[PDB]
């Protein structure tokens, strides 16, 4: 019952992901160098890393079927609210339970709790973030389910500022149904058990991580000496 | 809110 159309959607989002996630992380070398001496020693590096990631998330979103049909303003609304969430999601790919860090190849480009601390966040965010990664990792999603959950996260109707909620909801539903159907036809048990509802629960976890992230970012950025160290895009998207 | 850069990457 996985339709011709739904299979097409999966193929699109998979290719879209491949075009925007370089698993060799080669570009990381353009970033300002990480410093692990350390008053926010990691902020300039992770600033570039996140700014880079925002670019890639935008590129991914633009290839989501229906996403182009939205208004300029709704696309903007969906991206600014989801960006941090989709970065957390897509980061699962580089995250290893082997030591609960994000491992982007080299040790310089391997990032752990203290690096996140040395970028200006408290355990109020870091602990639940690591918990998120752990639980998302345990789900062992097919890459098909991974790219669908990112797309579903982006096209959420209830995001603050949405104009055409009905249109946004109609796009997400097609994606949800595609996901639900993929799991039923393509994900074998025991792994498929409750999998859709578990994935959706991760979206709720993300709203909470997003809420906490905004507060802490609002505090980090509030000081010009911090905000001075970010990138123009992070400032534009996360808040200036 | 005027997002030149985001707007420009969406193009
Ligand atoms: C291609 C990939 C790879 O997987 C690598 C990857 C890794 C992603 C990682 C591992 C480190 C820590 C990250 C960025 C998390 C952290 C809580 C968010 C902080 C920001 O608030 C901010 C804002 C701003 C100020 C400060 C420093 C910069 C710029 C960052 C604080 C979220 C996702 C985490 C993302 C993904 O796009």
């Amino acid at each position: 019952k996985l339709s011709e159309e739904q299979q097409h959607i999966i193929a699109i989002l998979l290719d879209a992901h491949h075009k925007t996630y370089d698993p060799t992380y080669a570009d990381f070398r353009d970033f300002r160098p990480p410093v692990r001496m350390s008053p926010l020693s990691m902020l300039p590096h992770l600033a570039d890393l996140v700014s880079y990631s925002i670019q890639k998330v935008i590129g991914f979103a633009k290839m989501i079927p229906g996403f182009r049909d939205l208004t300029s303003d709704d696309q903007i609304v969906l991206l600014k609210s989801s960006a941090i969430e989709v970065i957390m999601l897509r980061s699962n790919q580089s995250f290893t339970m082997d030591d609960m860090s994000w491992d982007c190849g080299s040790q310089d480009y391997k990032y752990d709790v203290t690096d996140v601390s040395k970028a200006g966040h408290t355990l109020e965010l870091i602990e639940p973030l690591i918990k998120f990664q752990v639980g998302l990792k345990k789900l062992n999603l097919h890459e098909e389910e991974h790219v669908l959950l990112m797309a579903i996260c982006i096209v959420s109707p209830d995001r603050p500022g949405v104009q055409d909620a009905k249109l946004v909801e109609a796009i997400q539903d097609r994606l949800s149904n595609t996901l639900q159907t993929y799991i039923r036809c393509r994900h074998p048990p025991p792994g498929s058990h409750q999998l859709y509802a578990k994935m959706i629960q991760k979206l709720a976890d993300l709203r909470s991580l997003n809420e906490e992230h905004s507060k802490q970012y609002r505090s980090l950025s509030f000081q010009p000496e911090n905000s001075m160290k970010l990138t123009p895009l992070v400032l534009e998207v996360f808040g200036n | 809110k005027n997002h030149p850069m985001l707007m420009n990457l969406l193009k």
